């Protein structure tokens, strides 16, 4: 068990610290769930009595895209995927050194393809909310402003000892399970008009999504009689790598109608035109989430086609497809997985955020706004969660 | 620089802890079944029509036994009229839709179930003739033979009537198949309810008849040997019963094993991969039985082709 | 900035420089600020341009510090300058594509006049500097025409173009 002591009163000079934090999640330590196994060997139980000391008159410049704390979580989830889904073939590139003598030719074609073969057991998979807690001597601040602007200074700074519920869910084009906005859908981006930094859009209302596969692959009709030998029962008849989702159109249309109102105020009365993405990797062109080793690659072309104009006011069939050979977001290379499993898999998920890029240009005339879906950089996935916090070290006179 | 991951091929198989590559065994069987089934249909059609011509006009169906022999040949014809369809079903697929599939499936089992039913009636008629000779004479009226047969056909229809509950055919797998889709909500009940009905009515019941009836008949053989023709008449009915058992009881045993691959029997997939080559052979052996009963009549029967037995030797 | 040359159809290599060695985010934009390629974690995003099914990048070199730009099927209209974007910097590059062909395929008789057809991009000043096996280093403007073409003047002539101290070689199909 762990234990830390408070600070009754301290307002000294603040200095940005880069110390090593310890996780703290509510595990179980008995099930065969992987996140319960990982939290048992490296995490501690959650704080039963948290304390948030509110600072009356205190301000600070919370820069968020230069936060070194999200660089630690990104190196703590890569340590979980090497203990959760062991790939059958882990093909990764490996080059060494080839240069000539910038002034001399830079033809580097020496690269080795190292392959690793491991056992592939299909294991359970479900995220668990964790709490990152500060070590001895440091403190974690937290704004309470309902807008917070991204890298802008707030005024309602309060200090804590552990963060809120953070799930390690890995997804693209739609931020899954996590925290919601307070009062209004806000947008966050490091620099607008940059047409390079992704725009994080956080929602204030949870849009639900149900992603399941129908159990009709195996046949239940019996040809009891002349056949019953070749076409015998339990024979696969359907595609075992096909699924479908559904989105409540009457509820999702409200939340998207609030996103375009924020853009109009920000970008001075333009024609918001959403579009499908411009191509690339199948983890970028399509949606990508995980449910028990089932890596749903959901076609979202019937989700971002619609163009917009002013005066704005049921079951969208989202076609998904399970692909075995997937790209690893952790560095370069691929990872071939195992065949899918026997039974109904249901992903009764949430939608809390939205990752959007921007297509600006000067060849195109004065007014257009193209917002293609982006994401894929998993550091940007948890910058949408660790935006309120900051690790600062306060020296003690004692 | 040279990565070897480029393969679009996939396998239609679930993930288990024992990979079992089960071979379809349809093509090898499709080059053996359509000529065999056609040969069965050739010999069976001209075989049974002769047994219908001879009894109707040469013998005169003057007795209850001849009536059951007629109906047994008719039961074989109901089996025979479906044989060219199954001949053209291993070879390619099911081209006949489904509206006719609720009739053809029924006609298959009407041929099957009534087939053993009249053989049992043949056994009981000969049993009554030997032991209860006073009782048999009162009840072996040809009139009573007809009304017994009419009931026997009705029961044979009802014995296939659960199979006619659903015969819907949809494209599952390579080509449309007509696999009965009985209700899912009580799925475990109906599946076990079908293995027993073939085994009890087709194997257990005629075995129980054979034990009871041929113990009373063999008692006559222990007493005296005065009448050869009484002993020779039992040889016809006895042969029909055992040739039915030689050709159908291997299927009945395997059919129990087909459903019971659980703790009751054997659980290995390789045990079910030899069993995949066992069910079709014993079903094929059963298919050949419909032409054997006229062949028996030309060898055992000393009333139909008795002059051919002297002419052959 | 440096300049390279294209040969009307082949591939070209346009590299950037990065000394951080952390696989940081890169981008690829033209003078009109249009995205073509870009880093997304460890993934590749083909940006919305007219070079969607043409632009390529070597992912194995991303953990080194060199980010190439492989564009296949080089056309004349693709001549534009491209800037890099690593560690908040703008490594400006330049790109020029051109071509040269004839009009008479096989009917080049002995004593028949020769015609050329230079396909140079607008906004550039090329200079035809050919080389013949008979020692004819004929130099001129952009369009070159020779009255003499016989059996002894066949073969793949090496016509190169000098512009900004850069030159690439070509061949000429002559059938006599
Ligand atoms: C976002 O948050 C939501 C919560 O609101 C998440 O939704 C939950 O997701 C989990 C993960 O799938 C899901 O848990 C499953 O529930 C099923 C129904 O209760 C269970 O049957 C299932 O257990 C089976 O599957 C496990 C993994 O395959 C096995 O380890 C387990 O032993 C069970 O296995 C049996 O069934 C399988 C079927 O294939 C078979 O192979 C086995 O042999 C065995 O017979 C899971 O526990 C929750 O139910 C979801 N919550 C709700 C309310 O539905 C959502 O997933 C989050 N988003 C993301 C991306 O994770
Ligand atoms: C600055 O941040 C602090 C963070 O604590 C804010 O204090 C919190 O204010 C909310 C209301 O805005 C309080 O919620 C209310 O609490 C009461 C009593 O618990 C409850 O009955 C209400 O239903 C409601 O939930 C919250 O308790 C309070 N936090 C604490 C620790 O007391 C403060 O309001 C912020 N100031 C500004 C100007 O935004
Ligand atoms: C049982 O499994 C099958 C497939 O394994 C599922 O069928 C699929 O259903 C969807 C919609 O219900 C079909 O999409 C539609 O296809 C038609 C024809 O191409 C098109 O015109 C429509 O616009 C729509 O896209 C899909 O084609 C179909 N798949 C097949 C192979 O037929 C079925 O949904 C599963 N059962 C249940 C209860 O879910
Ligand atoms: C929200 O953030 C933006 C930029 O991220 C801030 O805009 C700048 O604000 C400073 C002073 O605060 C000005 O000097 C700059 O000229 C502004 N730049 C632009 C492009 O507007 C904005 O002030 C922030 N809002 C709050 C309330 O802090
Ligand atoms: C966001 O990016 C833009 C470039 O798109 C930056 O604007 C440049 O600012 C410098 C100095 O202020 C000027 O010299 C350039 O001419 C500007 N470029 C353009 C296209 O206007 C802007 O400063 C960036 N903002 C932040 C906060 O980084
Ligand atoms: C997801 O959407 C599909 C498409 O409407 C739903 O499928 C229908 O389900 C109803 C049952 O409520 C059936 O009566 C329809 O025949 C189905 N349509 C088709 C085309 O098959 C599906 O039920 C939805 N799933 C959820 C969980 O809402
Ligand atoms: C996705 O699934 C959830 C839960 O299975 C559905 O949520 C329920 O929806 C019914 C009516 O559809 C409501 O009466 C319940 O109160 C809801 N429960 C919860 C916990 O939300 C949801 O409707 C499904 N979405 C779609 C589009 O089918
Ligand atoms: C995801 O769905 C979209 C939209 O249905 C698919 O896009 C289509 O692209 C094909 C081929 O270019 C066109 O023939 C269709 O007209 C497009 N859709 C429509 C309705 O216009 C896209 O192909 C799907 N994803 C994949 C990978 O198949
Ligand atoms: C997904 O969205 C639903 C929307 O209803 C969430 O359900 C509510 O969540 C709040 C927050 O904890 C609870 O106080 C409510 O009691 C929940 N409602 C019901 C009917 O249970 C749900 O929690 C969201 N999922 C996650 C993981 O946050
Ligand atoms: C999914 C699939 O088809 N897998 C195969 C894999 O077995 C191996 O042969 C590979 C070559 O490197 O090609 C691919
Ligand atoms: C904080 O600012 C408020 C202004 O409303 C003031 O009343 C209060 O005294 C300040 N707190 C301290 C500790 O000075
Ligand atoms: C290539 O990779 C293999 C496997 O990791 C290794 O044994 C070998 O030494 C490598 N060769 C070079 C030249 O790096
Ligand atoms: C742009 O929108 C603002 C909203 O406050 C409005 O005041 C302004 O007049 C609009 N400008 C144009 C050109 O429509
Ligand atoms: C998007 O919708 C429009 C009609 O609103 C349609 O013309 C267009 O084809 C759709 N996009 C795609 C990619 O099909
Ligand atoms: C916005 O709405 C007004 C009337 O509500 C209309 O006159 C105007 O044309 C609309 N704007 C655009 C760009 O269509
Ligand atoms: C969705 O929003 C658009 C915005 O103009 C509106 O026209 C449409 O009617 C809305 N659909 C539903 C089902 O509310
Ligand atoms: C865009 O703005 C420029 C300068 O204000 C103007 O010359 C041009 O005509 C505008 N474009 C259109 C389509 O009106």
């Amino acid at each position: 068990d762990n234990l830390w002591v408070t600070v009754y009163y301290g307002v000294p000079v603040w200095k940005e610290a880069t110390t090593t934090l310890f996780c703290a999640s509510d595990a179980k330590a008995y099930k065969a769930e992987v996140h319960n196994v990982w939290a048992t060997h490296a995490c501690v139980p959650t704080d039963p009595n948290p304390q948030e000391i509110v600072l009356e008159n205190v301000t600070e410049n919370f820069n968020m895209w230069k936060n070194n704390m999200v660089e630690q979580m990104h190196e703590d989830i890569i340590s979980l995927w090497d203990q959760s889904l062991k790939p059958c073939v882990k093909l990764t590139p490996l080059c060494v050194t080839l240069n000539c003598i910038d002034n001399t030719s830079y033809r580097l074609t020496s690269c080795n393809t190292s392959v690793i073969t491991q056992a592939c057991p299909k294991v359970t998979f479900e995220p668990i909310p964790i709490h990152y807690c500060t070590p001895a001597g440091y403190a974690i601040l937290k704004c309470n402003g309902k807008k917070f602007n991204g890298t802008g200074p707030c005024t309602n700074v309060s200090t804590v000892q552990c963060t809120h519920g953070i799930k390690p869910v890995v997804s693209t084009q739609l931020l899954l399970n996590g925290s919601l906005a307070e009062e209004d859908i806000v947008i966050r981006s490091e620099n607008l008009t940059n047409n390079a930094k992704t725009i994080i859009v956080q929602l204030k209302d949870p849009v639900d999504i149900n992603c399941t596969r129908p159990n009709n692959n195996t046949r239940k009709s019996i040809h009891i009689g002349p056949g019953r030998a070749f076409y015998a029962t339990g024979d696969i008849i359907g595609d075992i790598r096909q699924a479908h989702c559904n989105l409540s159109r009457a509820q999702w249309n409200d939340t998207l109608s609030k996103i375009v109102t924020k853009l109009r105020e920000q970008f001075e009365n333009k024609t918001i035109k959403f579009q499908p993405p411009s191509g690339g990797d199948p983890e970028i062109v399509f949606h990508s989430f995980n449910c028990g080793g089932e890596f749903f690659y959901c076609n979202t072309t019937q989700l971002f086609n619609s163009t917009w104009t002013n005066n704005t006011e049921d079951t969208i069939t989202l076609p998904c497809r399970i692909k075995q050979i997937v790209n690893m977001w952790q560095e370069v290379g691929k990872a071939m997985y195992a065949p899918p499993i026997k039974g109904k898999i249901k992903c009764s998920s949430n939608i809390t955020g939205l990752l959007l890029t921007r297509d600006g240009g000067n060849n195109e005339m004065n007014t257009t706004e193209i917002f293609r879906p982006g994401g894929g950089d998993m550091r940007d996935n948890w910058r949408s969660e660790l935006y309120k916090y900051k690790v600062v070290r306060i020296e003690p006179l004692g | 620089m040279d990565y070897q991951v480029s393969s679009p091929i996939y396998d239609i198989n679930y993930y288990t802890s024992e990979p079992c590559q089960k071979i379809n065994v349809k093509q090898i069987a499709a080059r053996l079944l359509p000529p065999l089934y056609s040969l069965v249909f050739i010999f069976g059609f001209v075989g049974n029509m002769l047994v219908i011509l001879i009894l109707i006009n040469c013998k005169r169906l003057k007795s209850m036994t001849d009536i059951y022999l007629l109906n047994l040949a008719i039961s074989d014809l109901f089996f025979l009229l479906t044989v060219p369809f199954w001949a053209h079903y291993a070879a390619a697929q099911w081209d006949f839709g489904n509206t006719m599939c609720q009739l053809l499936t029924g006609l298959y089992f009407i041929g099957f179930f009534s087939g053993i039913f009249f053989i049992i009636l043949l056994t009981i008629d000969r049993y009554l003739a030997v032991v209860h000779a006073v009782f048999a004479l009162k009840a072996r009226t040809v009139t009573f033979g007809v009304v017994t047969s009419v009931i026997t056909w009705v029961v044979a229809v009802f014995a296939s009537l659960p199979g006619i509950i659903f015969t819907r055919s949809q494209k599952e797998g390579l080509h449309y198949t007509c696999s009965s889709h009985f209700p899912y909500s009580q799925y475990q009940f109906w599946k076990n309810f079908q293995t027993l009905k073939i085994v009890i009515l087709g194997l257990v019941l005629p075995l129980l008849v054979m034990v009871i009836c041929y113990s009373g008949i063999l008692k006559t053989l222990l007493r005296c040997r005065n009448e050869k023709k009484r002993h020779r008449a039992v040889r016809l009915i006895f042969t029909i019963m055992i040739v039915y058992f030689l050709f159908w009881a291997p299927y009945n045993i395997v059919l129990l094993l087909n459903t019971f691959q659980e703790f009751f029997g054997l659980n290995n997939c390789s045990s079910s991969n030899r069993l995949d080559q066992a069910m079709q052979v014993t079903e094929t052996l059963g298919m050949t039985h419909c032409c054997i009963n006229p062949i028996i009549y030309a060898f055992v029967g000393e009333k139909f082709r008795n002059y051919l037995l002297v002419f052959f030797q | 900035k440096k300049v390279v040359l294209g040969k009307k159809g082949d591939t070209v290599e346009l590299t950037c420089t990065a000394s951080q060695k952390k696989s940081i985010q890169f981008h690829w934009k033209n003078s009109n600020q249009i995205k073509i390629l870009g880093n997304q974690g460890s993934f590749l995003t083909k940006g919305p341009s007219k070079l969607n099914d043409r632009a390529d990048s070597r992912r194995s070199l991303w953990d080194q510090g060199n980010f190439p730009l492989i564009i296949k099927n080089l056309k004349i209209e693709d001549s534009d300058t491209y800037i890099c974007e690593v560690e908040d910097q703008k490594e400006e590059v330049q790109l020029l594509v051109f071509g040269l062909t004839a009009n008479s395929d096989t009917h080049l008789l002995q004593g028949q006049s020769l015609t050329l057809t230079l396909e140079s991009p607008p906004g550039s000043s090329p200079s035809v500097q050919c080389r013949s096996p008979r020692g004819k280093n004929i130099q001129g403007g952009k369009t070159l025409s020779v009255s003499q073409l016989e059996l002894q003047d066949s073969g793949t002539w090496t016509c190169t173009v000098l512009q900004n101290q850069k030159k690439v070689e070509f061949k000429i199909d002559i059938v006599v």
